[PDB]
RNA sequence: CCCAUAACCUUUGUACCCGUGAGAAAGUGCCGUUGCUAUGGCGCGAUGAUCUACCCAUGGGUGGGUACAAAUGGCAGUCUGACAAGU
């Protein structure tokens, strides 16, 4: 007499009402096994009943982790006070099915009425619902709930392990890739503004060090056409009159025979050198983001041996977890300069096991294997 | 008039292949490093720009369900980027993370505009250098032909049988070698009218708008007082065109 | 509040058991001692059994052995102390974690399974 | 056997596996997240003709996968193909699990189950590389805490080592299995008992699958490989074991 | 709501209509929709009450507080379990706890708006003593004490 | 399109080079605190001791091996040539 029961899904709580039970005594047969599996029969035996889904997956989340210690949350109260009739609780109680004996004394410590029943027969039921899955609910399942199951149990598990950012360094590996391609880039794309403000005007594209500051100049200076002592100072105002660069482009440009080339030209050197700057700019912040989020990370071995360092290191062994896998001597940082490697190589697979597996680091620590291996190159 | 240069034409086309090649390997970093607080909306809106436009937008799946998205998406794939926000499998992420992600999330949309921009640039100079063969074939096939036989001038000698087969020397050395059929579109494929044909009319209108891009050319790089306004690209376009409908209207098989 | 990352260390009862048997694999050259010689042979896959110390200043440094230990399925045990250790495997210095290594020409052999069983019923 | 030596790929019996000859055979699956290895195997490259895209493909470790050892000993029927479903108990990490999951591919799934907390956390990481993996960090011996995360499952895979391995498998297939449903056990048997002798400890672990109405159908011992494992290939009946 | 239509405005049936929305209450504690409502017909059934009273006389800070405890346990369900939406670090944390007062805001306004009418309207800021949003308050304030 | 929008190869520019697991050194020994004795601390190591081509008496000039850049340096030579379609 198994009169209703309970299944809980991974979207909301549903009470099904039993019919017809199977037999009992001959509950193993080859007949009554079938019967479970093949769909007709099935619906001969449970109609669905009532059904309340959850209201967000912060809900489901919480009410999934009830479930699996034990305890009743409210939507399950909820649902079995509106579906339940209420009979003695010495004279025939209203049965249950449920799935889980643990289960049983929390829902019998709230309503005292309901017996709950995990038997075969039971477990037979709540296998059968749980393979004919959605056909039964006549519909009714609003929302996907492969995608629900997916999200569920990663969040359930997220959650007992407490997944968090100070252990995550993906962040780091996406980092330095990112660092590496915007360095590419950006070379390549100062040599072809110098290319192009050369061709018209090649000695600045000689004459000028830094690329960065180039493409300020082509986005200051407009032309060898246009030039004057106030656009001297703002130079000056830049890097340096101090070398006479200035006056001396100036009379460069005075002396350069190159192409004066069109204005829509000039505009498009204008504007690919205006992109190249925002660009440079915009790997100097990534980079000072990059030391930070190390701070957070692997504090002791970006103290041991530099914020970079230790992004280089974590992007070739792979991830920081490996980079503690690995074997203190098979790490490779980049004669007694091989000896003083290889020590600082033990020192910096240490400290990086301690990150690893810590939660807030040692810094303190970072500053133990500072000082030793200072000491051993103080022998050097 | 100075603003004829081969030159800048050709490294320009060099400059285009660089952009398209950085450009999608910055949105592939940013699909996949924000993905991990947002699994599949990179498999639901695989376009790099609506990629960088919807992180620009939202932030959080939930701020998202809430926001308006529809500016830059259709609404059937508005709804499923809402509801896979409400339940993704991904984390939530912290303020400085999803600052840098902005930051590269705005400077990929700043390389889709910097490439219209140049592409736009482009256009309008090869509409100032060789305006017949532009008005034929199309500016982007115009200035790669360019680009590969370099100078205006060389393009302009060639025959026009090697204007067909220009893209495609390696096929066209092996075949040769070892006597076997020549390759036959080479790269003139990627214009308008062989990507209008269909089969041995492709073959038949790459070899008559080879020949009419030679007359187009040589128009165009020693005639030196020219009238800028295409006119021979015109009247040849209209040649090539009529060629086209008498071709497809025939029918192989039987009525 | 929950089990602490040391766990399982071993009464005194398992702690000089292990210590007897790591003393007699030392003397017959069944014994890799140290830390990343453990690890190097837990990468190779011929080692019995991991002893990692417990006294360790700072516990972490080592606690980098039991996901290996538990990739490869191969036991592992906190004894106490550090010292200990030292005194057993018979080198002049404190040992944080010793591995007995795999070998049949073993006048130790049986010894070696009794303790490895009495291990992992500790698990 | 060196980063350039090309080999050429054919397809194996089984479905989703892949044998890649040349001068030394490798058993290979085809990757799905591409370009970054996880245990450090040798993955191989092809290129397959929209331009074309490089694919790629890993090497599969019999000794160090205890299922690989089983395919490359030799097995009638595997029971994972690649549409379908795999309970996974036991998955210590991505050194099997992953495979399991190339050979899955994208349309099945694979529960990865695992009770301690290190290996879970390093399972959550590739779980977030790989879509199939949905990772559980739960006991194995009680299912009944999990029940709401799985639904009926076409293959259990098992790892375990415990002494009561027999009856951890048969609560989870009894849960969640579907009916006539493929069943692969790695037995070993120095764990399983270590006083008796290994056959015997492989007689009492098939007999106990057979009264849980598990139908053994294969039996190998895995040698060259491993010592004294072997896996059981065997299918959930359910309804008349005879 | 409207099973509670059909048994207060037909049948009169002032516990069916109770029960009715303590009930669905318990189902859904988060849907301001359904609080709005079941104050709404606590306020429709006093005012009846009190119209009896009335007409019983013409023939020949209580209640109030029963809708503003309705009030109170409606702030602090929509409080926590809109906090549970959204659900980690101090900024965002303080953010959701401005974007929850805002939506807070936002509800009790629109009670205010529903709305002997000025004592409620006193419940209601005592309420809130227990920065544009406090100047929007007092300006209210000053509204109401001069309506 | 298997990519002449490329690969090779030479040539120029820019870089480097030949696991092991227990040994190492041969009242002061040191510094300083104390007046006319108390001494402060230091005095190795599994939390890793010892091992991984040419010339001019720690120089430069040789020599090849690996990686980044370029080249109007190469491989490397630009298809056919009068008929076709309708009635």
């Amino acid at each position: 007499p198994i009169e209703y029961l309970l299944f809980e899904e991974p979207t909301g709580y549903a009470v099904f009402k039993v019919k017809l039970q199977q037999d009992d005594i001959g509950s193993r047969l080859k007949e009554v096994q079938e019967q479970i599996n093949d769909f007709g029969a099935f619906t001969k035996l449970i109609e669905l009943v009532s059904f309340a889904p959850f209201k967000g997956a912060a809900e489901a989340l919480e009410n999934a982790n009830d479930i699996s210690e034990g305890l009743v949350s409210e939507s399950l109260k909820a649902i079995l006070d509106l579906n339940l009739p209420k009979a003695s609780s010495k004279k025939k109680n209203i049965t249950l099915a449920i799935s889980d004996k643990n289960l049983g004394p929390s829902i019998k410590e709230e309503f005292p009425y309901v017996d709950c029943i995990s038997n075969e027969l039971a477990q037979d039921l709540i296998r059968g619902v749980r393979l004919h899955g959605e056909k039964l609910f006549k519909g009714l399942q609003s929302g996907d709930l492969e995608r629900a199951q997916l999200g569920l149990g990663h969040a359930y598990s997220r959650a007992k392990v407490k997944f968090s950012v100070q252990k995550n360094d993906n962040h780091i590996i996406q980092a330095i890739a990112l660092l590496d391609q915007l360095d590419k880039d950006i070379n390549t794309f100062a040599m072809r503004v110098k290319e192009w403000y050369g061709w018209h005007f090649p000695e600045l594209a000689k004459l000028v060090p830094d690329n960065y500051t180039f493409a300020k100049l082509v986005l200051f200076i407009k032309d060898k056409a246009s030039l004057n002592d106030d656009s001297l100072h703002d130079l000056a105002a830049l890097l340096n009159e101090d070398s006479g660069i200035a006056q001396r482009v100036i009379d460069n440009a005075r002396i350069s025979m190159g192409q004066d080339i069109s204005e829509t030209d000039m505009e498009n050197v204008c504007v690919f050198a205006q992109r190249v700057a925002s660009l440079a700019d915009y790997r100097r912040q990534l980079y000072d983001y990059l030391c930070e989020k190390m701070h957070t990370v692997a504090p002791n071995l970006s103290e041991l041996i530099g914020e970079v360092i230790g992004a280089r290191l974590i992007s070739h062994a792979g991830s920081l977890t490996n980079l503690s896998k690995q074997a203190a001597s098979t790490v490779q940082i980049l004669k007694n300069k091989g000896r003083i490697s290889r020590y600082l190589a033990n020192k910096c697979s240490m400290a990086s096991r301690i990150d690893n597996y810590s939660e807030e680091p040692s810094n303190v620590f970072g500053s133990v294997l500072k000082k030793q291996v200072e000491q051993r190159l103080e022998f050097y | 008039s100075a603003d004829k240069v081969d030159v800048m034409i050709i490294q320009a086309i060099a400059l285009l292949d660089d952009l398209d090649k950085e450009l999608n390997t910055y949105a592939m970093r940013c699909k996949e490093w924000y993905g991990w607080h947002f699994p599949e909306l990179a498999k639901i809106v695989t376009d790099s720009v609506a990629y960088a436009r919807i992180i620009l937008t939202m932030g959080i799946r939930s701020k998202a369900s809430e926001t308006d998205l529809s500016e830059i998406l259709p609404e059937e794939i508005e709804e499923r980027v809402k509801t896979a926000a409400e339940v993704s499998m991904g984390t939530e992420i912290t303020q400085t993370d999803l600052d840098n992600i902005n930051a590269l999330a705005e400077q990929i949309v700043e390389f889709a505009a910097y490439r219209e921009q140049l592409s736009n640039y482009l256009s309008a100079r090869m509409k100032a250098i060789a305006p017949n063969l532009t008005q034929l074939v199309g500016e982007l096939v115009g200035a790669r032909l360019i680009a590969h036989s370099g100078s205006l001038i060389s393009l302009a000698k060639s025959p026009a049988s090697t204007i067909q087969i220009l893209g495609a020397e390696k096929a066209l050395f092996r075949a040769l070698k070892t006597k076997h059929d020549t390759p036959k579109y080479g790269l003139l494929y990627h214009a308008s009218l062989v990507g209008q044909a269909t089969g041995k009319n492709k073959g038949k209108i790459a070899r008559v708008l080879a020949a009419k891009a030679a007359v187009s050319l040589r128009y165009d790089a020693l005639a030196e007082d020219r009238d800028d306004s295409g006119d021979i690209g015109l009247e040849s376009r209209a040649k090539v065109e009529n060629r086209l409908s008498q071709l497809e209207g025939r029918d192989l098989r039987t009525t | 509040a929950p089990n602490p990352k040391a766990f399982p260390l071993a009464d005194a009862a398992l702690t000089q058991q292990i210590l007897d048997v790591v003393q007699q694999a030392a003397n017959l050259r069944q014994l890799k001692k140290g830390a990343n010689e453990a690890t190097k042979t837990l990468n190779r896959g011929i080692s019995e059994f991991i002893i990692m110390a417990a006294d360790c200043e700072p516990i972490e440094i080592l606690l980098h052995l039991p996901l290996l230990c538990e990739d490869k399925n191969v036991p592992y045990v906190f004894v106490p102390s550090r010292v200990a250790l030292g005194r057993a495997c018979g080198v002049s210095r404190p040992v944080i974690a010793a591995s007995i290594t795999t070998n049949d020409a073993s006048a130790i052999k049986t010894q070696i399974y009794a303790v490895k069983d009495k291990i992992e019923t500790l698990l | 056997a060196r980063g350039g030596a090309k080999v050429v790929i054919e397809p194996h019996r089984h479905a989703g596996v892949y044998i890649a000859r040349g001068k030394e055979d490798l058993l290979v699956t085809k990757n799905m997240a591409p370009g970054e290895s996880v245990y450090g195997e040798k993955r191989i490259s092809v290129e397959e003709p929209v331009p074309p895209t490089k694919v790629e493909y890993r090497v599969w470790n019999p000794f160090r996968s205890k299922l690989a050892a089983g395919i490359m000993g030799g097995l009638d029927e595997l029971f994972i193909a690649p549409g379908k479903k795999v309970l996974y108990l036991g998955a210590a990490s991505g050194t099997s699990v992953s495979h399991v999951s190339d050979v899955v591919g994208p349309e099945g799934v694979v529960y990865a189950v695992e009770f301690s907390h290190r290996p879970g956390r390093e399972l959550i990481s590739m779980a977030k590389k790989r879509p199939n993996i949905i990772p559980i960090i739960e006991d194995a011996r009680h299912p009944q805490k999990y029940r709401m995360l799985i639904g009926m499952v076409d293959c259990v895979f098992a790892d375990v080592a415990q002494p009561d391995q027999a009856r951890i498998i048969a609560l989870n297939s009894h849960m969640f299995l579907k009916d006539q449903g493929g069943v692969v056990i790695s037995i070993k048997a120095n764990c399983i008992d270590s006083t008796v002798d290994a056959e015997t400890v492989f007689a009492r672990e098939v007999q106990k699958l057979r009264e849980e109405r598990i139908k053994p159908l294969e039996q190998l011992t895995l040698e060259p490989y491993e010592r004294d494992h072997c896996i059981v290939v065997g299918r959930y009946m359910r309804s008349g074991l005879k | 709501i409207s099973c509670a239509k059909y048994e207060y405005e037909v049948h009169a049936n002032f516990k069916s209509c109770r029960n009715i929305f303590q009930n669905g209450l318990r189902f859904n504690p988060d849907v301001p929709k359904l609080w709005y409502e079941y104050v709404k017909f606590e306020l429709n059934f006093i005012t009846k009450l009190i119209n009896r009273r009335k007409v019983m006389g013409l023939i020949n800070a209580l209640r109030g507080d029963i809708a503003l405890t309705i009030f109170d346990v409606c702030m602090k369900t929509l409080g926590k379990h809109y906090i549970n939406k959204h659900k980690s670090d101090s900024k965002m944390n303080i953010e959701l706890n401005k974007e929850t007062l805002n939506y807070l805001f936002s509800e009790s306004l629109r009670y205010i708006k529903l709305f002997e009418r000025d004592y409620l309207i006193n419940h209601v800021l005592q309420f809130w003593k227990n920065p544009e949003l406090y100047l929007k308050t007092v300006m209210i304030d000053i509204t109401l004490n001069i309506r």
